[PDB]
């Protein structure tokens, strides 16, 4: 991760515990931080102080490599966008004054995304280079970068909460069908490629949301955030509802 | 499509974009 060596890094951490160093830091205007973003592929987002309240700006990664936040100039990396911000706002609340670098003997959180995906393409350059050892080593290196976006958008078929195919009655057969805690979600096609639903119970009741993917490849409820993967959708709202009646917990297997 | 149950727009997080 090309911010990985920066004191005032993370990674991949929620807002609440960003919030939380911020704060334990002195809530100073300027004040601070680089996170991994959870909603997006090699994003990330800046999280500031001021006036007592918290700004927190999702930078995300162009397709020639460049990293900027929405409607800002690009930069070459995390660290340079930082830089520049210091010297001009910009249209930040105020120029970036002070990093909120990590205690001693904290490092960045490693996202489990990542390291999902470290699996899944080693697997990959496996089976189809047919390669081994120090030689499966070099090709997942050369290849992942390339293999990246196939990977990722597809690591949810893997997940014990994704079913290949569920019509909706057969989905609320299996959760009602159970021990019905609330949370328990699953996801599962819809006929329609590029929509799916999420199908969750609470309070012995079953919720249905249509998730369709935008013009930009982008995947959201209606009129919910956007994430780059159906993975980083699921995983993201298990931390927090962001809409829904409940965020997801357990997982309603295969 | 169906009967598909709505985002309470209340409970959204709210992320910052340069002004
Ligand atoms: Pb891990």
């Amino acid at each position: 991760d090309p911010a990985a060596h920066l004191p005032f890094f993370y990674g991949s951490i929620s807002r609440a515990e960003a919030e939380e160093h911020l704060k334990l830091a002195g809530m100073a205007d300027g004040l601070f931080l680089l996170r991994q973003c959870l909603r997006s592929l090699g994003g990330y987002v800046l999280s500031l102080v001021h006036d007592v309240r918290f700004h927190h700006f999702p930078i995300e990664r162009q397709l020639n490599g460049t990293y900027a936040i929405a409607g800002g100039k690009a930069h070459c990396g995390p660290a340079e966008l930082c830089e520049f911000y210091s010297r001009d706002p910009d249209g930040l609340p105020c120029n970036l004054r002070k990093p909120c670098n990590r205690p001693s003997g904290l490092e960045p959180q490693p996202g489990v995304f990542d390291c999902l995906r470290d699996a899944m393409v080693r697997d990959y350059v496996r089976q189809t280079w047919k390669l081994e050892g120090e030689a499966l080593e070099q090709a997942i290196i050369s290849q992942a970068p390339q293999v990246e976006k196939l990977i990722a958008t597809t690591a949810h078929e893997r997940m014990p909460w994704y079913h290949s195919s569920l019509t909706r009655e057969e989905a609320e057969r299996k959760l009602y069908s159970g021990a019905q805690t609330d949370g328990k979600f699953l996801l599962r096609p819809r006929k329609e490629q590029g929509t799916y639903a999420l199908s969750l119970i609470y309070g012995k009741t079953v919720y249905h949301y249509l998730i369709s993917q935008d013009k930009a490849g982008k995947y959201c409820i209606p009129e919910g955030t956007k994430f780059d993967t159906l993975w980083q959708l699921v995983e993201y709202l298990k931390l927090k509802a962001d809409g829904l009646i409940y965020c997801l917990k357990e997982a309603c297997p295969n | 499509n169906q009967l598909y149950n709505e985002l309470n727009l209340g409970r959204r997080e709210e992320y910052d974009v340069l002004d």
